[PDB]
């Protein structure tokens, strides 16, 4: 498919996205399962089904669910994602 | 399995 960087401002609200998957949870990776319709992730271009590859430059391709959660919560948030 | 909203 295609890889995009998506940068979100860290303005203190929710990101407005949900993830599933992880190396402990067949199709491998951490995926965006929900993007709240008017939230920051949606406005920023994130889409359901996107695979999170990297969080602020940190590789999460083979991360467990909880490892990816920790990276997301850790001034801007850079998400490298793959789609299609 | 889980889904985590942030």
């Amino acid at each position: 498919g295609s890889v995009e960087e998506i940068r979100l401002p860290r303005a203190g609200g929710p990101l407005g996205l949900s993830i599933v998957g992880g190396s402990d949870h067949q199709e491998p990776g951490v995926f965006i399962s929900k993007v709240l319709p008017r939230g920051l992730a949606a406005r920023s271009g994130l889409r359901v089904g996107d695979r999170i590859l990297a969080v602020n430059g940190q590789d999460v391709r083979d991360a467990t669910h909880q490892e990816a959660v920790s990276a997301l919560l850790r001034l801007e948030l850079s998400l490298l994602v793959r789609r299609d | 399995q889980s889904e985590t909203s942030v």
